């Protein structure tokens, strides 16, 4: 006698989904939603590789640290990238005005010249340039100070009062960096800058600043009992800015010209640079941004996946396994 | 399960049936084998390819850093970040895991109602000209031939 | 479609039926029209409503102001604020888009089902007094006039 | 009502079946008495429990300290917090709201889907040894002693 | 032989729906859930209508830049839109302090009053009170001011010491504003106020600072080196204000007792004001709020359906449509 | 003849559902989703009682208002609640720096130890400690003072400047809060400080700030013209920081070695203190955290179910309720 049956299909798949009135049910086909793994290593966002900083963290690497690689072409990054061993900053002791607000803007940047905005070699003519380093920023055994500024002090007897302009002839934004110099007695004060009441005086289109120097006996840290500041703007295209100085100035000898991006971010990662690109930048690694989950990391840079804490996700496309 | 088809009347699976989802498996006097339904497994393949590219491509994305710095004097701004983090972290989490959970078991009933529509459409067609045996199996009683067969599957049986 | 019904053994809709969502045509020697069965689509019009409603008023929103303002050095403040924006973008988009594809499904389904209900109402009382024809029509062994026909849509057919 | 048998050809309960959830009404000469199918019951009672079991367990919440506080020149980080908290206010009422209307709708077709697979699952086995009431009901063509009952919600129904 | 058919409803709709199984399903009968098209008006909010400003910015209009239109009777809005050519500042170079926060608090008003807190004629007996004009604020041609604020000059060769108070006998707020005055040289400084050192101290019951004029050359802007840095405080009801200043001090003129409301904002529209009510104000126009999503603009004004990115979302109500 | 029916199970229950299609369908049974209630009482997060503040808030009692009490053993707490009725604060008028950052980390801590970080009698030789007293901070009928802070004046006729060190031999961080006092006129400054240019200086190793007294005739709070400023900073461990003082100090008294736990935050409420466990604090009182969602508050602390503006939310379990 004839028959005909009907049925379905089953397979060898061990693969489990679960479903809302059963757990762990063997299944035929399946697709993976949760991206699951990241490559150990930092690639390249929109083409362009990260601002790898090694022994410096931001700080110390805008500043010139003596300790830090400086950038000597017209250099570009998507996102910066320091090491849980980046620990040289401000080899001085002082306060780096609105810090974290410089590391969200320097994040990005398109372009990127460092260039010698008063060259210490013809721009003081009338006060020291060699005396200002100190043993807190030593390299190699001997004093030295950040490869960026200059530490002004008397010469002959004097500090005159000085006021140097610049007029930002690029067509971009130009980041310019200074600091202010505290002493710990009126004796130190009087020995660099041969005036007790000092001042400084910064001033552009939309910046005005002055600033006095406050004496006071302090701790000690890294060796010194002194403190100085860090201040920086952002100075636009066609603007001027003016140092006006009576003593105590850490001058600009070095500045950027830049081109800020998109807002991107700062990542602490050990992991090393390969020639990849990527969509999606973790701290650990990159990761493949195709599926719309993913459990590596909350702290992502780029176009990426929301991260949940779920360890297994899947949807089931095929039928039941019953073979 | 849902439409008693799967885990119901059809108690088990074919792994003879490498060709589709869902199919045949005659008996008669010229031979026998399995043979899936193109038909059905199409519209399934369609549909769930359909569905499973819908969860992941409606996922619009824009470039972000998620990452966000505070100092010392800033320990609100950083408690409010992560309050940001954490609630969508919450949000997707819960989210995900029942969209998964509920959509699967959807899946499933979807693959049981193909199943059982099969089975209807062939009742419909062997009016009474066999016995259905229960277990989705129908013994003819009038020599069904493979051309009667292939015609079962065609869609187009005659009835006498 | 899952209930086999719309897309299956009735392969079609009736253009002529304007006064319902689903209901009966009749053919005898007294004539012929379409007529919808009212307490069917009343009940599809009811539950679709509430549906409807359900996605639209749940939406409980407050009185807000979405724009904020920072300067120059306030630049974290405003990505965290365009994480805050754009992360309610990404849930709302997600959830909006799935929400209007999963319960679209469901939609066509309740009529699928409504469909297939309303056929098996017909078939149970009229058991075996006329031909099911596969194609959701009844072939009467008796001559059934209006009065027969207006007891059968109101569900008052007698057996004998 | 969605799969017709609850809210449809078996119109009501039975307050007299307190062992389970669906089952049985005999009678024979031997007696009547409710019994309760514990096989289909308890895969419905563990479905459901699990149904119940992802909603509540599946959400994951970290330590939070929701209030943030800010001073009278910080009324853009208090109203930018208050986005915060209004946002997500409203993406849970929302999904909890629906969540809940959706998935209810659910648990009660699956409950009508149990009682028509297990209808389906006594016709097929009687086969026309019964005559279908169309209630739920069988009235038997032959005496049906307890043996034989026992049998058929066993699902062990000789035919002959 | 007689029959009877089950059957359903079909029409000539062509209005498609998406599943999650089938794209583009032609269906008899749906509804729209996507907000999609605004009416290119800047409507009331409440039933309050917003604060337009035109030629000037909220900086300009507060502080009473000659190019602005002033108020004459006690007024309210809901909200405040400036235009992309708002243009009209702080016509004299300086930085406006808190003046992001000053907008938000300002954003929504339920009553809202500018009174002469500081009668120009008749305040300031022993001071100069028509020498306070620059051409940096010109109107028709002649050098001007702002409405609002009155700049104080010396009169015989001498600026004596001022103190001047203001009890808030209004039963609200009374924003005061004021400016502290920086030339651009000690021979500006003493001309104006006949002193090398003098200083402004403005105080209340929870408002103490005092400001000390910072003298230096600066880059011009509006052709002024000097510069005016603004201050403002809400005056609480019953509370004391106390001005007192030995020169360089921009002295109120008109303040402004006003009552805040529920927080709004600020949006930017060349969108025209309308005689119009809505419950939900986006930039481009005003949307109808019956709907759950809309895809206008995120940043938008009232109880608004949430923004998506997607471009169709309706769902079906009717059958597949099959004629 | 013989039968057998197929049914399902019906009860006296009257639980009632809301399902998409259908309103108030009555159930045989069902589960509660939404934590409805509390219990009114403030009980331990993490085993840990809260800091329960009376009639003082934090500024009153972390200065020591005379009218706090004080808790003369180590504590730790787990989150600070206040009372609606908590008014005491700063009974001096003045501004309290950073004071809202302050209460947010003084939320949660793990250890906190009050002790004489400069004692009174012993520190200040050369300076009168007596005459440090006010009606503005008046306990028991007769002036006081903050129990943690010491009103240094003249003596002898003078006010030296002193140079008062504390290191930081605790193992923790150690905060420490000071005052300066801005008198109203010039003649009172003279009588209490000797001089009319004084400072004080405040540095450790990241600290570093120096105050300079403003003197102007203010409006009188709490009875007082003049007023003083707080502040705060928290000593690392090891760290040093040193007073440097013309005049004008309030100098520390009583300092906290603490150390700070996993952020938590500040509830007010008016409920009362029970011997309790909790996992989910609101300020009107502890609620049960098994349920996904809660309504009672929106403002919560600890491992909380999301909060949303529903009244009912049910799943059903059994079937509809057919009887
Ligand atoms: C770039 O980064 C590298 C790596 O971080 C830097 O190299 C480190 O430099 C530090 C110097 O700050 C060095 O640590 C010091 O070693 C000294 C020599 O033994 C110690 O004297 C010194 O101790 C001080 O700090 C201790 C910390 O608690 C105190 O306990 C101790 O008492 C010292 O404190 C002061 O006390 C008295 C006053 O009472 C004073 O006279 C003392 O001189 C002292 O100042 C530190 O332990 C690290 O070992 C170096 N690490 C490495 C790997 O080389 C490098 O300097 C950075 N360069 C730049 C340019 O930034
Ligand atoms: C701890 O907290 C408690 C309460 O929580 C404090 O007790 C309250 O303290 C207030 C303030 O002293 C006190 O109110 C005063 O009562 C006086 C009569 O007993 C009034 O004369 C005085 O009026 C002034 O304030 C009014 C504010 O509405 C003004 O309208 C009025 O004009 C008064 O202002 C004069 O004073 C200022 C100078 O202060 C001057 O510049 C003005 O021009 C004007 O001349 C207050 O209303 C309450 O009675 C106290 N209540 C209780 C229950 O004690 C307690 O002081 C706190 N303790 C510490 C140590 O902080
Ligand atoms: C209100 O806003 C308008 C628009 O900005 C101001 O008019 C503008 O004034 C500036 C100078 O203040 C003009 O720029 C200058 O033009 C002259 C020659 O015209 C040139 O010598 C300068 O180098 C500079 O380029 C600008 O053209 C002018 N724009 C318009 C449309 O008039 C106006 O001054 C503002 N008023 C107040 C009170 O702020
Ligand atoms: C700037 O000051 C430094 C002092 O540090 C001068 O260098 C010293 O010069 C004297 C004599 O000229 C020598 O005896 C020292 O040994 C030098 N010290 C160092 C560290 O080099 C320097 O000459 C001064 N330069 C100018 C231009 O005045
Ligand atoms: C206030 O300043 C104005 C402007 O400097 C003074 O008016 C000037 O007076 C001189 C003296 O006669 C005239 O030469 C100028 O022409 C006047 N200027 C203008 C614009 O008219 C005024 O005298 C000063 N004093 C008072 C009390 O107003
Ligand atoms: C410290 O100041 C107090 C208060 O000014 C001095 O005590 C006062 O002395 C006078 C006269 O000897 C008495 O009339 C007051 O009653 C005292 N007041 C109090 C509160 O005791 C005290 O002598 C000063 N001590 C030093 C060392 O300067
Ligand atoms: C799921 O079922 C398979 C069946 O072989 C079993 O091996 C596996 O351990 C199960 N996993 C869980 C998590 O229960
Ligand atoms: C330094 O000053 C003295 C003052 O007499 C002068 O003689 C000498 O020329 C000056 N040196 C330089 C290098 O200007
Ligand atoms: C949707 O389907 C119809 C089917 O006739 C087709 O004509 C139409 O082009 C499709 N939509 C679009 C946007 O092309
Ligand atoms: C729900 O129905 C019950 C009766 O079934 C009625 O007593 C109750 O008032 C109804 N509640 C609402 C909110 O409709």
């Amino acid at each position: 006698s004839d028959t005909i049956c009907i049925g379905y299909h089953a397979n060898n798949s061990t693969d489990t989904v679960d479903t809302v009135l059963e757990k762990n049910v063997t299944v035929t086909h399946s697709v993976n939603l949760l991206e699951d793994s990241h490559n150990g290593k930092l690639c390249r966002l929109k083409g362009i590789a990260p601002l790898q900083l090694g022994k410096c963290n931001i700080a110390g690497w805008i500043l010139g640290n003596p300790e830090c690689e400086s950038l000597l072409s017209k250099r570009s990054w998507s996102y910066i990238a320091e090491t849980p061993n980046s620990e040289n900053g401000t080899c001085y002791p002082g306060d780096f005005a609105d810090y974290e607000e410089l590391r969200e803007q320097l994040s990005s940047v398109s372009s990127f010249e460092r260039f010698e905005i008063f060259p210490k070699e013809r721009s003081w003519p009338k006060h020291n340039i060699t005396r200002g380093v100190t043993a807190a920023c030593s390299h190699a055994g001997k004093s030295s100070f950040y490869k960026n500024l200059l530490w002004l002090t008397e010469t002959n007897g004097s500090y005159p009062k000085l006021s140097k302009s610049y007029v930002n002839n690029k067509e971009k934004e130009v980041l310019v960096l200074w600091g202010v110099h505290h002493p710990s007695n009126i004796e130190d004060q009087k020995t660099l800058y041969r005036k007790e009441n000092a001042y400084v005086s910064v001033v552009s289109s939309n910046y005005n600043r002055r600033f006095t120097p406050e004496i006071a006996e302090r701790p000690k840290v890294r060796g010194q009992a002194g403190r100085m500041n860090y201040y920086w703007t952002l100075l636009e295209p066609g603007d001027t800015i003016i140092f006006e100085a009576n003593g105590n100035l850490i001058a600009p000898w070095y500045a950027f010209a830049l081109s800020r991006g998109f807002g991107s971010g700062i990542i602490t990662s050990n992991a090393s640079m390969d020639e990849c690109d990527t969509k999606c930048q973790t701290p650990q690694g990159a990761i493949n941004s195709s599926l719309p989950f993913q459990n590596i990391h909350p702290v992502t840079i780029g176009e990426c996946p929301k991260y949940v804490k779920s360890t297994k996700l899947r949807m089931v496309t095929g039928l039941r396994n019953i073979p | 399960g849902l439409f008693g088809a799967i885990a119901g009347f059809i108690e088990g699976g074919w792994t003879g049936m490498i060709d589709g989802w869902y199919g045949y498996h005659h008996q008669n006097e010229q031979g026998s084998g399995y043979a899936a339904d193109q038909k059905s497994t199409q519209n399934a393949i369609n549909g769930i390819t359909n569905k499973v590219n819908s969860v992941i491509e409606k996922m619009n994305t824009q470039f972000t850093a998620v990452g966000k710095e505070f100092n010392k004097l800033e320990k609100r701004m950083e408690n409010l970040n992560k309050k940001v983090d954490d609630g969508f972290l919450d949000i997707w989490t819960y989210n995900a895991e029942l969209l998964v959970l509920l959509e699967n078991e959807r899946t499933l009933d979807f693959h049981d109602s193909n199943v059982k529509n099969l089975y209807e459409k062939v009742k419909n067609q062997l009016r009474n000209n066999a016995k259905e045996i229960g277990n989705g199996c129908f013994e003819f009683y009038h020599k069904c031939n493979n051309e009667c067969m292939e015609s079962v599957k065609n869609g187009t049986y005659d009835y006498p």
